[PDB]
């Protein structure tokens, strides 16, 4: 038999209702993890997306979706410990600078092959494509990749480095949406939106019982 | 006196359908019980469970009502005021299963062509509203069984039209077209992206639609023929002698409906073991 | 030049290892054989508390043995009345990436910390009727991993930058800093005396500090992998550590060496939490096998199993009176066992 | 230069080395004594009857 | 009304045996039409002549009464 | 600071109607419940109405039910009580009082200033108090007692006694709640005690600031004592 703590019980029920109503509203957003080496185009892509000593959370809205765009690169500690916290993010917005590679490749191998991110897709923005023309004109890429063969041309260079990134994937169960940054925006947003739509469709169709 | 020169009744071949009645009972009732318990309110707070909960409840009530058919077919069609309402409920349950399945397919189509809506606007209340609408329409289809049920006889003591087109149309034909159109469009979309495409979607939808069609066609065709020829023509003899099997074998589909669910989505064994 | 003092340090380690080995006249594993075991132990989930909806991380029992604190990825720091399941407060956090929590001994304060590098202290008895941020401590350069209260005015914390600090809450400054780890420190636990505490780091070394002088007074190195949780034996003479090597180890503060190791051939996953019972006879630990296992601390036998979670456990804690134990997992539920 | 932190650390090791030591047998005896002196006061080690348990 | 005309036509029978035969005739059975089932009546021709007319009139009158039996799970 | 103020007093024609309202500031009103209590000029306190947070529940005294109704407007931080068919028994000051209910919380912790209202001519567990007044001098100690017709102890282990102080020319203040816990800001020298149906408030090292009237209160189920006075 309840005492006059019925008011406490109804307050607990009200707190539960408020928590559910807040959670259902919060669940509408899509979560992205933005990652990369230092100076490796993170600032460029976030600036061209036209929108505290550790993590920083960029936030913008497009096509009725609110993109929570977390940048974990600010922190400097054991990656293998805090990396598990970002489980269940819908995608990884990875980016590399073409003008700069032999350690970014290792970092990409570590991230893409991690125990936790086995199922999550990856968007791979190649960046600095503009001045990469000056880079390739002034110096051969062979000094970067001695195993390379064939012509020292822009398109084949981009294709070869993209293939080098892509080949480090171990499991065919995940897609890898590579695209160029072109330092102009208004298009890469459509790329990330298309990747997010594919991920949403895949998750919904898997959960509903088609997988 | 002999009190009678002839035997009470025969026992045609179709009458053997008691075997499939018994199989449907002994398989579905435990299986549907476990399915409904896995997707019960203890597993609620997820939209994708509500439709299968409604379908499992409809199948469970239908299978629990099956024994009156299992006994009546052997008791030489003997009807006891309950016999006026049991047929209406046993029809209502299977029509509810059909409409719930059709609405499940419709929502599974909408959640694929409108990926924004599946997280921005959809919620559990909408699923409950949809299944409630399905149940309401099923009841509207089953009211004729409520109004026209009767049983009377004399000189025996041991024993005692246009609505058919509406029944057939709204209960079988429109659901069939919405199912096949929704799944064909869903397949055409999912294979077009090459990222979400997979062969298992075929291995579930092409099973469900074919099973539904093949098991509900004879029931509906015999039901419409028997009502549409009231003239008691001798042509009706064959369908009359096959009516028991034709009404029975729909229960095969009714029973197999949870079988597709249990061995398609994850394993769900873990949820049962944890609970 | 540096090589001379390097050789001196090497000789120091050799002689300290010799002295440490000399103290091993016997072992607890053979002395304990005279006493009988506690027998098979079983427990049932007396309550299943399911307020959260996403990936509970850490929790802490209140002093009153009734109130719980828990934090989750959802960003809601909510505190629970364990006797009757009721919520009593829901505190909305300024950032959802929490990793640890603490409940002050007087019950007036609850502390939260996460990847934002700042420790935020929430007040509960405000006259306004709602919780508010009393202070936001700052100065660290790595993720907070554990917070504890010595009293209502002094908080100690462990961070991802290989340092631990003690804060004077009323002034918001790091009053004393503890340093010397090579890796970052994953968890912290302070003795009942409140005079001295231990912390473990990803370099497999766990060491003892004192809170008044700031000196590192002892160092232990038994494990092979990153330290993930530590808790004192209730009398303050010993503590046990959990590591990402499926083995829990118990160290003695006066013998300054490892006494016993808990392990079984079928477990290979990492530890996530460790805590003794009131008597100190029982040691409870969490595992990645989606379950919890309890050892007789003096026999090293797997005396019982506490399975029942759909996901790996991430937090654990017994009450200050031993009446019950609570554990939480990424399945977003807290279980209460007796 | 790194020599400063090297001197600091080696000083730490030598200072921590001068601490006293005790035989492990006596420490194990202390732990055994505490466990067997508080076993009766722990309801997990000695299951509490349902009449006194508040959760039951 | 069925029983009414069945009794009024059975009353013409000369003996209780013939009335019993007519009462048998009125017993509608759907396994086979009464015309051939009359052949199994192991009695005199008078019983058959009082059986067949009663059975045919009973079946003809019953054939149009109210709705079909139907249902049986339909 | 926290402020509770109310308005709508003055005079009323018999059988008329008047709207009385409460205004709150300095605290999250929506998280709190509110009670309305009244004080006749020659009697003790008497309860009138209650509403919980979010207006989820409402209660009235049986002698005032129907004639009066209450509701609150959270966005304006205001509380409303509507009075109809006023009669001579309704003349009293009306106090707007705060309340909050959760484990460890203390209800009835703050009281408003109150509005005077006058009209011209035209299961109910009872609490008892031993005396109307007792003499006392500063520096001494004296005990106050009240009794209940039913045992106020509950199966959960608590007992729901409350003690209130009303100094002359001032609004009441909460001294002791749950029969043993001291309210925030109350001097430590107050302390309660008792068990079952016999309860006693005690004071030692009494000071002139304690001169006033003490009202014994219960909160067990859906009443106030007659009150006792302290004279210097």
């Amino acid at each position: 038999l309840s005492a006059e703590e019925r008011a406490a019980l109804e307050r607990s029920k009200a707190i539960e209702k408020n928590l559910k109503e807040d959670g259902i509203s919060a669940a509408k957003d899509v979560k992205l993890l933005l990652l990369g080496a230092d100076n490796s185009g993170k600032s460029t892509i976030v600036k061209q997306m036209k929108i505290t000593t550790g993590i920083v959370e960029t936030h913008f809205t497009f096509k009725n979706l609110h993109f929570r765009l977390f940048d974990v690169g600010g922190q400097r500690s054991e990656r293998k410990k805090w990396i598990h916290c970002f489980e269940d993010v819908t995608a990884i917005i990875f980016c590399v600078d073409l003008s700069d590679m032999h350690e970014s490749l290792m970092l990409f191998d570590s991230i893409c092959n991690n125990k936790f991110f086995i199922d999550t897709s990856i968007i791979l923005f190649l960046n600095k494509k503009d001045l990469f023309g000056e880079k390739i004109k002034k110096s051969p890429l062979t000094i970067c990749f001695p195993e390379y063969t064939g012509p020292n041309t822009y398109e084949d260079a981009a294709a070869y480095i993209q293939a080098q990134f892509e080949s480090k994937n171990r499991s065919p169960n995940k897609e890898i949406y590579c695209h160029m940054t072109c330092a102009t925006d208004t298009n890469n947003a459509q790329v990330i939106f298309d990747a997010v739509t594919d991920i949403i469709i895949a998750n919904n169709l898997r959960g509903c019982g088609l997988y | 006196p002999a009190d009678g020169i002839h035997l009470p009744k025969r026992q045609p071949g179709d009458v053997a359908a008691l075997i499939i009645y018994s199989v449907v009972f002994l398989v579905g009732v435990p299986g549907n019980a476990l399915v409904v318990w896995v997707t019960a309110f203890e597993a609620r707070r997820a939209v994708n469970a509500i439709w299968f909960l409604n379908l499992a409840v409809a199948d469970l009530l239908s299978c629990l009502a099956l024994p009156v058919l299992f006994t009546t077919v052997l008791n030489h069609n003997y009807w006891a005021t309950a016999c006026i309402v049991l047929p209406s409920l046993i029809l209502l349950n299977m029509y509810a299963s059909i409409l719930l399945l059709a609405t499940i397919s419709a929502d599974r189509f909408l959640l694929v062509f409108k990926p924004i809506w599946c997280q921005k606007v959809r919620g559990t209340g909408l699923a409950w509203m949809a299944c409630g609408v399905a149940w309401v329409l099923a009841l509207l289809l089953t009211i004729p069984s409520f109004v026209y049920r009767e049983a009377y006889k004399d000189f025996y003591s041991e024993h005692t039209k246009a609505v058919a087109i509406l029944r057939l149309m709204v209960g079988f034909v429109l659901p069939l077209l919405t199912l096949n159109i929704c799944y064909t469009f869903l397949l055409l979309r999912t294979w077009s992206r090459k990222a979400t495409r997979s062969t298992k979607t075929l291995k579930v939808v092409m099973a469900v639609v074919i099973c539904f069609f093949i098991f509900w066609l004879p029931y509906q065709v015999t039901g419409v023929m028997i009502a549409w020829l009231p003239p008691s023509s001798p042509t009706l003899k064959r369908v009359e002698k096959l009516n028991s099997l034709c009404v029975s074998l729909a229960y095969i589909n009714c029973c197999v409906n949870p079988i597709i669910y249990v061995m398609a989505g994850q394993g769900f064994h873990g949820r049962l073991l944890r609970s | 030049e540096l090589d001379q003092l390097r050789q001196e340090a090497e000789q120091l380690k050799n002689q300290i290892r010799d002295a440490r080995k000399a103290c091993a006249d016997a072992t607890l594993s053979q002395i304990t054989n005279n006493i009988d075991p506690v027998g098979r132990i079983q427990m049932r989930t007396r309550r299943t508390l399911r307020g959260h909806l996403a990936k509970i991380y850490a929790m802490h029992w209140g002093t009153d043995s009734r109130l719980l604190v828990s934090a989750s990825q959802d960003g809601k720091l909510i505190i629970w009345d364990s006797y009757t399941t009721n919520k009593v407060h829901a505190i909305p956090l300024r950032s959802s990436w929490v990793m640890t929590c603490a409940y002050a001994p007087s019950g007036n304060y609850v502390a939260c910390g996460g990847l934002d590098n700042i420790c935020s202290i929430y007040n509960l008895k405000t006259r306004e009727g709602n919780v508010r941020v009393s202070r936001e401590l700052a100065g660290h350069t790595g993720y907070l991993s554990c917070c504890r209260f010595l009293d209502d005015n002094q908080i100690v914390t462990s961070s991802g930058d290989t340092t631990c600090a003690l804060w004077d809450i009323e002034t918001g400054q790091q009053t004393t800093t503890f340093t010397g780890h090579t890796g970052d420190v994953m968890s912290l636990s302070l003795a009942p005396d409140t005079r001295l505490f231990v912390s473990g780091a990803c370099d497999a070394s766990a060491k003892l500090w004192d809170v008044r002088e700031g000196m590192c007074r002892q160092t232990f190195t038994g494990h092979e992998s990153d330290i993930n949780a530590i808790c004192f034996f209730p009398n303050g003479n010993a503590f046990a550590t959990g590591s990402d090597d499926a083995t829990c180890r118990l160290f003695d503060l006066r013998a300054d060496q490892e006494l016993m190791t808990y392990s079984h051939d079928n477990i290979i996953c990492g530890i996530t939490s460790v805590s003794f019972s009131k008597s100190g006879r029982l040691l409870l630990a969490g595992y990645d096998d989606f379950n919890c296992n309890v050892w007789d601390a003096l026999k090293a036998d797997r005396a019982g199993v506490l399975a029942g979670h759909d996901n790996r456990v991430s937090c654990l804690g017994v009450t200050d009176d031993g009446m019950a134990v609570a554990t939480g997992s990424w399945d977003s539920f807290l279980k209460i066992w007796n | 230069a790194s020599i400063a932190q090297a001197r600091k650390l080696v000083e730490q090791l030598k200072m921590e080395a001068n601490i006293d030591r005790i035989k492990v047998s006596k420490a194990a005896a202390d732990l055994m004594a505490y466990c067997e002196a508080h076993a009766k006061e722990d309801p997990l080690l000695t299951p509490v009857p349902a009449s006194e348990n508040p959760f039951r | 009304t069925l029983q009414k005309k069945i009794e009024e036509i059975a009353a013409k029978y000369k003996h209780s045996v013939v009335k019993k035969c007519c009462y048998d005739g009125a017993c509608v059975n759907n396994d086979e039409t009464c015309e051939q089932r009359a052949a199994r009546i192991s009695l005199g021709p008078r019983c058959i002549k009082a059986f067949t007319e009663c059975c045919v009139v009973a079946s003809q009158l019953r054939a149009n009464i109210s709705h079909k039996d139907m249902q049986l799970g339909r | 600071d926290v402020q509770l103020v109310e308005s709508g007093g003055g005079l009323v024609q018999p059988g008329g109607s008047r709207k009385l309202s409460c205004s709150a500031s300095g605290f999250a009103f929506s998280s709190f419940g509110m009670h309305w209590v009244r004080q006749a000029p020659e009697k003790g306190l008497e309860w009138v109405a209650y509403i919980s947070s979010g207006s989820g529940t409402i209660y009235y005294a049986d002698t005032v039910k129907g004639r009066f109704t209450i509701s609150r407007d959270d966005p304006k931080n205001t509380l409303f009580l509507q009075m109809t068919s006023l009669r001579s028994e309704d003349t009293a000051m009306y106090y707007c009082v705060r309340s909050i209910y959760y484990y460890g919380s203390s209800p009835f912790d703050f009281w408003g200033q109150g509005t005077t209202l006058t009209v011209s001519s035209g299961s109910d567990i009872v609490m008892t108090q031993a005396t109307s007044s007792v003499p006392v001098t500063p520096g001494e100690s004296v005990s106050i007692s009240c009794r209940s017709s039913k045992s106020l102890l509950h199966s959960n282990g608590n007992t729901y006694l409350y003690w209130f102080l009303q100094r002359p020319g001032q609004s009441p203040q909460l001294l002791i709640y749950r029969m043993s816990n001291l309210a925030s800001g109350v001097p430590d020298r107050f302390s309660g005690s008792g068990s079952g149906t016999a309860f006693t408030l005690t004071i030692s090292r009494l000071e002139a600031e304690d001169v006033g009237v003490y009202y014994c209160m219960q909160h067990l189920e859906y009443t106030f004592g007659a009150g006792t006075k302290l004279e210097l």
